[PDB]
């Protein structure tokens, strides 16, 4: 039952998929190949989807189990969590989007093979399913977009019961009394906040010493960082991890340590996250009978059209070099496929945003004060309060700021980062910004709704080009 | 040809017509840094050779 | 006996603002208020309360309703106690109105409590509520008087069962039935909230369609739809011919489109517009025409008859929004000191804080249309937003109107969550004459509704979206 292709995508995940429904549109013949049940990857699956899910809804608990409603006249009895509730919508969300991707597969005539996809020729390759059923596929071109997958902490193994990866952490039976976190990046910190909640006493535990990951804001950070312990958020920074073991009674002893030395302590929890990052997926791919070799962080190497050492061979998102995240994926898997039509191929990371779906929230897209002074680039500064924000006042939620960063002379944004509420959603204006060259100025003069969150984006670059705004 | 008030602002001040300025932003916008590197290679010009 | 540089007649949005400016760049500046608080009409009594009241509402809805019970939180009872949602609404709009106090100060405005009059071209007069007057000799006058409610001829707002937006505001208790009058911007979003409280609504429109001007009807019916799932009803292309006071307390109103009829309120919402409020200003007597509205006329750099005297905000031509007064103060002021002035209206965003929310800035079909343009249309769903299917909030799309030939972007369009958010990413495209196709390869953040806004484009540019 061999079938023909001019583009095979190995991998539905944000990159895949897009990249796939892209391809046929463009009039390639196009199948897509995934070894789980479901389409959509780990976004959907695992990753983005349940998540945001989940910090929507406990957020609302949060606020019902709270004072904020009361303070509004919202008087309710007696409050109280149903987690299974509470994940069946989670679960719903997930149901709905990836069935979707089926269906918008159906609808560009994406041909879908449901197995385990090696590479076995440099035109060719062919999916095993479960039961040993075999599939041919001979093709013009492969777009390798197998993801990534977590990586593992020495040590400590992970069981997704009470030591967890993310995924098991999406889907925990009750709220645990005590929970650690391994690892105080975006991911972790969105899902200790998540269970924290819903009544957790949760520690984040990060050998650095900020939250937030890599090219985050340091002002940005600690501020974010300070709000979060309010809530009763706990950090342990510049903290090593040495290990971990069960204990009789189910709870788990972590060891830790000062970065630095010593200091050495133990904490005890009921589950243990480790969330400590994500690495590229290339199992039994064959890359190694191709000749294809990776880096030494295990992403496949490629050049600027997406290429890998052999010109018909092309990858994509998680698995190559990037900010593994989403967005990036779905780009990615675009530009390649328009350029395997002859296209034009350019993207820029320094222009991919990202976002903390936390409460505040925090996003923020381009370089960081820290980014601009190793690059020594010479800057200025605006900065404006939510606190002096009308529909953030007015809305009684006014954590945080918006901070932009322009070029001394030219008055050219070069980074705009976003703690509070909306901050999200607010960043891709700022994206929009950054493409078109946008000077602090630019950005001022432009009229903005009243009363909206973005007129705080708008204040902010007005302090930054004229040195002062209106409303601060 | 594109360029924003506050960039239309900056030539006028100057005394630069925006025809005399190539832009080096998105589909040749004219950005604050072109009008910026004009008024600088104005000045270098007094000592570049000629006759 | 003071004078000044500057002097700004009202402490709306419009003045306000101007005031700061003026001073941040280097002028003595002065402004006037009669009224008791600083703000004008958006923070006493029109965007903030509002705002805050489409907020508490919202957020009871949810509570009190099927969406907490979803996500898996329960509760008891669920009871409203609309004095503490009433404080709530009023410590937003104290805290607001003492920070534009704490701003003069800060940036050395003084301000003037009382009546204020233009006694001569360069002098304004300011007579207290005790009579003992204040005067100003100024080299410039800024006339940002804003707006009042207009009364309904034949109708007799005793703000009590008879109330304006004003009174809507701070009702004392949820009205069994409410009946509003005009399903504009506003009176949407006042009778939104009290059919969120408990209210039988229904507003009554002269128009074919819900929303005021300028808002695009395929939107406005789709908006009007979804409203009508809520429970709002509307009786539209429909003249209220007179209101009636009965005995029992409640309130007859007489309508008609020409097939007459009667329907029976506890509480009626006069919401039929605004309109430039000037009386008593000295404008009669300084030889300064209005227009049939009542606008003061004014030229590209906000100045009337007299050069040195401006006007700017609701008491002029243009779309009575606050950040419509706002800019115009500022690109007033910076006119005054010699700076360029201009504002292209059609680059005005509106936004209406309903959920879900609708926004939009540029051109509907229609005007494009009445205009002889040839455009391309891109929709995208929010029912196939990850965002907005993953907080289960899905009504909605985005519409994008592009230009057939240069494929620029005309008008964005926005039905659903966070449109009023998302009208600012549209309006800061359309500054830059962007194609729908440069918007589509702008990347964003995902899961985003911006998102929604993205693929609108990538539609209305090649054809199809993504996701859609
Ligand atoms: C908890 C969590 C929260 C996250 N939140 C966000 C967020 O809010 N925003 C954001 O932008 N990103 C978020 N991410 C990151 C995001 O999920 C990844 O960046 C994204 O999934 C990358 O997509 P991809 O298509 O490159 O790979 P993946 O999504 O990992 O897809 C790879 C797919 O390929 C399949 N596959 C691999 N090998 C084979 C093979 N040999 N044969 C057949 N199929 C194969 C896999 O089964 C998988 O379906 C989150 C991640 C996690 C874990
Ligand atoms: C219920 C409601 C909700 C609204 N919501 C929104 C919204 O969400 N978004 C939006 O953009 N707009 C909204 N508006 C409209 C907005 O309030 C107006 O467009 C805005 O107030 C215009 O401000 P302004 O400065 O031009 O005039 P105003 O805000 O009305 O201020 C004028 C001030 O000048 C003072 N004044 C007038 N004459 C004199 C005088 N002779 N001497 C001294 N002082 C004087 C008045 O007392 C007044 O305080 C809303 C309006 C209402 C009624």
């Amino acid at each position: 039952q061999p079938i023909d292709a001019d583009v095979t995508v190995i991998g539905s995940g944000p990159g895949g998929y897009v990249a796939a429904i892209k391809a046929a549109q463009l009039g390639f013949k196009t199948v897509c190949i995934e070894k789980n049940e479901t389409l959509g990857g780990t976004c959907l699956n695992v990753g983005c989807i349940p998540s945001k899910a989940l910090l929507n809804n406990s957020h609302y608990y949060h606020m019902a189990h709270g004072k904020d409603f009361a303070s509004r006249g919202i008087e309710m009895s007696e409050v109280r969590l149903n987690l299974d509730k509470m994940m069946e919508q989670k679960s719903t969300a997930v149901k709905a989007l990836t069935g979707g991707i089926a269906h918008l597969f159906k609808q560009n005539k994406v041909v879908h093979v449901n197995g385990y996809g090696k590479i076995t020729g440099k035109n060719q390759v062919t999916a095993t399913k479960a039961d040993g059923g075999t599939q041919v596929i001979d093709t013009k071109n492969i777009l390798i977009a197998t993801g990534s997958e977590v990586t593992p902490f020495p040590g400590i193994t992970i069981d997704e019961d009470t030591i967890v990866s993310s995924t098991g952490a999406l889907s925990l039976k009750k709220v645990p009394e005590k929970m650690v976190v391994i690892g105080a990046g975006v991911i972790g910190v969105e899902l200790g906040s998540v269970w924290q909640r819903l009544g957790a006493d949760v520690t984040a535990v990060e050998f650095l010493g900020h939250v937030g990951g890599v090219g985050i804001d340091m002002e940005i950070s600690k501020n974010f960082q300070r709000i979060l312990q309010k809530q009763g958020f706990k950090f342990k920074l510049n903290t090593k991890v040495t290990g971990a073991t069960k204990k009789s009674d189910g709870k788990i002893d972590v060891s830790i340590e000062a970065a630095s030395g010593g200091k050495a302590e133990v904490i005890t929890c009921d589950v243990l996250l480790v969330c400590i990052g994500r690495r590229p997926f290339t199992k039994n791919l064959g890359l190694e009978e191709l000749g294809i070799e990776l880096d030494p962080r295990g992403r496949i190497p490629v050049n600027t059209r997406f290429q890998t050492k052999i010109p018909n061979i092309y990858a994509i998102g998680d698995v190559v070099a990037g900010p593994m995240l989403a967005h990036k994926a779905e780009d990615e898997g675009i530009i390649c496929v328009e350029g395997m039509a002859g296209g034009a191929v350019h993207i820029d990371y320094n222009c991919v945003p990202s976002v903390i779906y936390t409460h505040p929230e925090v996003a923020w897209v381009g370089k960081s004060e820290e980014q601009l002074k190793e690059e020594g680039i010479e800057y200025k500064v605006g900065k404006f309060p939510f606190a002096a924000n009308s529909r953030a006042k007015t809305n009684a939620d006014t954590d945080g700021m918006v901070k932009i960063l322009g070029q001394k002379s030219t008055d050219r944004v070069l980074g705009a980062h976003i703690l509070g509420p909306g901050a999200g959603e607010m960043v891709n204006e700022a994206a929009l910004a950054l493409e078109y060259g946008a000077s602090c100025e630019d950005i001022a003069r432009v009229c903005h709704a009243h009363p909206t969150l973005s007129e705080a984006f708008r204040e902010a670059n007005l302090a930054a080009s004229f040195g002062k705004s209106i409303n601060f | 040809t594109l360029a924003t008030p506050a960039v239309r602002n900056l030539a006028m001040e100057n005394n630069i017509k925006l025809s005399e300025v190539v832009g080096s932003g998105k589909d040749g916008r004219i950005l604050k840094e072109d009008i910026l590197n004009y008024l600088e290679k104005q000045t270098l010009e007094h000592h570049h050779h000629h006759h």
